[PDB]
RNA sequence: CAGGCUAAUUUGCGCAAGAGUGUACAAAAUGAGUGCGCGGUUUGGCACCUCGGCUUGACUAAUCCUCAUGGAUG
RNA sequence: UCUAUCUUCUAGAGGGAAUUAGAAUAUAAUAAGGAUUAACCUUUGUACGAAAGGAACAUGGGGUACUAUUGU
RNA sequence: GUGCUGAAAGCAUAUAGGCACGAAAUUUACCUUAAGAUAUUUCUUAAAUAUACGUAAGAAAAUAUUACGUUAAUAGGCUUA
């Protein structure tokens, strides 16, 4: 449940390691894994993106437990994200970390492929 | 034709004298089986669940939730080797031993160690905690549900944990971390075995 | 259609019609034109 | 007037003088036009009484997880039936469990010496569409009365609450908590507007009150399992009321009604079931005139002691 | 301060007429200075009469979105 | 600052007059309220268009249960 | 808003007359509450019935509502799972 002001670990190669939502974008319930948001980057990694820019991200895994049809229930130990365009595709080219399976049914695949393991 | 039947009676207590009685039908006293129907239907649109009709007028049992519980459970495992596997014996699965899910249609399987059992009849489920890289990871899994194709023990415990539920492992101190290392072992264990 | 209060013809082809009025409303008086559909005016609101 | 348009009074009978046989136009409102603006919703079958024992889960033998709730059928029976020539609407009085005599009125001790039926603990009627809904007196019916897949929708009383403030009977939001707040945390506000708004609380001014224990219906719930021998019929999602409360389960009025093979497949199952139901009530009728007139004479005792 | 009367004014509108703009062509769009009115939102006149936020509404329709639709050398 | 007397209001009751001797149970006509959002895919890259771009109508998107439908 | 027929008015016209299409508004439908005609081959000649009392509760500020009271599983205890 990512809202205003929540902080979360971006895991993708674009230059931000830790960004803040700023809005939930398409609905006005908190955000869960897989919906978009709009962050601003706080703190970069040593076109890149740097402190204090303003980019759309897809909450990849979160903190509060994520049921699923088969009863089964994952929760992480944060709340990362993955920075996009409006257009929906990665900014980055390669996620650094598990990544919630939820992914799959909201139309990720581009985040999926990169990804190296799932959870 | 006329069903058995009791006469119930209303006294008048200031005279003593019947003020009205009716006749008080019972159902029969000996339950009656009827033979089998020869209602058939051609459709593939619904079935008759007429499969194993009981006595007629005949009070069901109270309570039919335990023995639905029973029913699917031994839908949802024939063999009985879930239900067994996490008995309340010894050779069943404790809390903080490692186990391995497997999943059905789905690859690498999730392994953890186990911090805690809730016994809900059908869905009983197992919580497994690991670390994924660097990323800690807690999972849910409902033992009798069929995309759990299977569960296994790949290390137990040396002492029996004091406790029935270990959420303690979240702290650093206590936190076992990753387990690929007996996941690795136990693997090995099996191939060299056969 | 243009809705005014002062509708006018504007061609040899212009025709005043009183439409729409039935047992419940008086209807409206209108400027219709086979020619020019940019010709058709609506006197009076609903 | 008191309700509606009608200033009629209400103890004038004059329906049976205004005919559409004698060039009369119908009526829109009245029984006739009531019935023929519900002939799309009002399902063919009749419904059933259960008895709410519990919820759980549905597993799949490929891995689904279906929520659902457990209705139990005790000794449900057909009790009357409901005529347009007799009280203006088609409907079936089902009836529900068993009910000591001594418990039971003399009024309604002589309801059920007519039928032959031992006496019930709940009734209820179920609207049919037509004569054809209409089912023999005295048939039992089971869980097999529905059939798997087949959506249904359950009346039943919602859990009490008692008297419930804003917040929880109407959603109030409340206000604020620290900053400067003096008494008024969890209050209503302001109850409407000053004299240029009638100087008055308006009527459905949301207020506190009492809360639940209200009938409640949630449609279009499929059927997942029907067991006879456990008389249960387990359906998906939640029902209204605690456990052990009795619920009406009917066909949904939003969905087309089940196949005509089925509708027909079922009351054969009746009469296969039931084949003396029709001699088994006249034998009980005559009883009740005999035993109805030994009462008016007083000889009642004669006729318990000789059996 | 509020209410009442009034409507000069208004960050409120409508109708009539049509200089003009619209490559052409008044009225697709646009509409100088004006006239005839509605309305009771602003600033005022008279002297009958001595704020914002939160919570919770009700109502209006001169409509930002959603629904149906005419016109549109443009 | 104010312990609500009255009207209005939200809930729940005591009594009552009903075609009328009075009840038990199940209830109709009828009345008063409640529910009231939008977008995407499919259609289809179809109509339109030099191209870019891109509708309308209609069907489906309740199922890792039934059923329906699409793949293998 | 869009039509068919068609005159007054030889034409024209969805103008009169005769037919029709058409919206998140309306009505119905759907849901709740109220209403309480009516129904039962229902009960009652001083009752039917209801209340009180006691054990309670799907009810719950009082009240009310829904059950049970030994021919009884209403509550508590005990026993087993
Ligand atoms: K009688
Ligand atoms: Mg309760
Ligand atoms: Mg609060
Ligand atoms: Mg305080
Ligand atoms: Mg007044
Ligand atoms: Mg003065
Ligand atoms: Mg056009
Ligand atoms: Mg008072
Ligand atoms: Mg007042
Ligand atoms: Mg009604
Ligand atoms: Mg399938
Ligand atoms: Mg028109
Ligand atoms: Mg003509
Ligand atoms: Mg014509
Ligand atoms: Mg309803
Ligand atoms: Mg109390
Ligand atoms: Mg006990
Ligand atoms: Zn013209």
């Amino acid at each position: 449940m990512i809202q205003l002001k929540t902080m979360l670990n971006c895991i993708d190669n674009s230059g931000a390691a830790l960004v803040e939502c700023a809005m939930v974008v398409g609905q006005k319930r908190h955000a869960s894994i897989g919906d978009r948001i709009v962050v601003v980057v706080q703190k970069q990694r040593g076109t890149k993106v740097k402190r204090g820019d303003i980019r759309h991200a897809v909450v990849v895994r979160t903190k509060q437990k994520v049921q699923r049809r088969d009863g089964s229930v994952v929760r992480f130990d944060d709340n990362a994200c993955v920075l996009i365009n409006k257009a929906g595709d990665p900014i980055g080219s390669r996620i650094n970390g598990v990544v919630g399976q939820e992914l799959r049914k909201k139309k990720w695949s581009k985040i999926l492929s990169m990804a190296p393991m799932q959870a | 034709a006329l069903p058995d039947h009791n006469f119930f009676r209303i006294a008048d207590k200031h005279t003593k004298k019947t003020r009205t009685a009716f006749a008080v039908f019972t159902p029969p006293k000996s339950p009656t089986t009827l033979p089998p129907s020869s209602v058939v239907t051609k459709s593939k649109a619904f079935k008759i669940a007429n499969s194993k009709l009981p006595p007629l007028m005949t009070k069901p049992p109270s309570d039919p939730m335990p023995l639905l519980t029973q029913q699917q459970i031994a839908r949802m495992d024939p063999t009985g080797a879930r239900t067994a596997l996490f008995s309340k014996a010894r050779h069943a699965a404790r809390v903080g031993d490692v186990l391995m899910v497997t999943h059905r249609r789905g690859g690498e399987p999730f392994a953890g160690v186990c911090l805690a059992i809730r016994r809900s009849g059908i869905d009983t489920a197992i919580l497994l905690r690991n670390h994924l890289g660097k990323v800690g990871v807690e999972m849910w899994y409902k033992i009798y549900n069929k995309n759990v194709a299977g569960i296994e023990i790949i290390k137990r415990r040396a002492k029996r944990a004091r406790r029935a539920k270990l959420m303690y492992m979240r702290q650093p101190k206590h936190d076992m971390g990753s387990v690929e290392q007996y996941v690795f072992a136990w693997k090995k264990m099996r191939k060299v075995l056969s | 259609m243009k809705v005014h209060s002062a509708i006018k013809k504007r061609c040899e082809h212009c025709k005043v019609v009183r439409r729409k009025a039935n047992k419940r409303q008086n209807g409206y008086l209108y400027i219709i034109c086979p020619a020019n559909p940019r010709h058709k005016q609506r006197q009076g609101y609903r | 007037v008191k309700y509606g348009w009608s200033t009629l009074p209400k103890r004038s009978r004059p329906t049976r003088f205004n005919q559409v046989t004698q060039g009369l136009p119908a009526p829109t409102s009245g029984p006739a036009a009531a019935l023929k603006r519900r002939e799309k919703t009002t399902p063919l079958r009749t419904g059933v009484l259960a008895v709410k024992k519990g919820m759980t889960v549905f597993m799949g033998r490929t891995g689904a997880r279906i929520p659902c709730t457990v209705l139990q059928l005790d000794r449900v029976q057909v009790v009357a039936n409901k005529t347009r020539a007799k009280n203006g609407y088609w409907a079936v009085q089902v009836g529900l469990g068993e009910r000591r005599a001594e418990n039971v009125g003399a009024p309604q001790l002589g309801y059920y010496e007519a039928k032959g039926i031992p006496p019930k603990q709940t009734l209820a009627e179920f609207k049919v569409r037509n004569q054809d809904g209409l089912l023999p007196v005295g048939v039992q019916l089971f869980p097999d009365w529905f059939h798997v897949g087949q959506v249904v929708d359950v009346r039943g009383i919602t859990r009490g609450m008692g008297f419930a403030g804003g917040m929880k009977r109407h959603g109030f939001a409340g206000q604020e908590a620290s900053h400067g707040n003096s008494l008024n945390h969890r209050t209503i506000g302001s109850v409407g507007g000053s004299q240029g708004s009638g100087s008055r609380v308006l009527p459905g001014k949301k207020m506190p009150g009492r809360m639940g224990a209200q009938q409640h219906t949630v449609q279009n719930l499929p059927i997942l399992m029907v067991d006879n021998e456990l008389g249960i019929v387990v359906v998906k999602g939640a029902v209204a009321g605690h456990k052990g409360a009795v619920v009406k389960v009917q066909d949904a009025v939003k969905k087309a009604p089940p196949p005509e093979e089925f509708v027909e497949a079922t009351k054969q199952l009746l009469n296969e079931r039931f084949p003396d139901a029709e001699e088994k009530l006249q034998a009980a009728r005559k009883l009740h005139l005999e035993l109805k007139e030994a009462r008016r004479q007083g000889l009642i005792d004669s006729l318990i002691k000789n059996g």
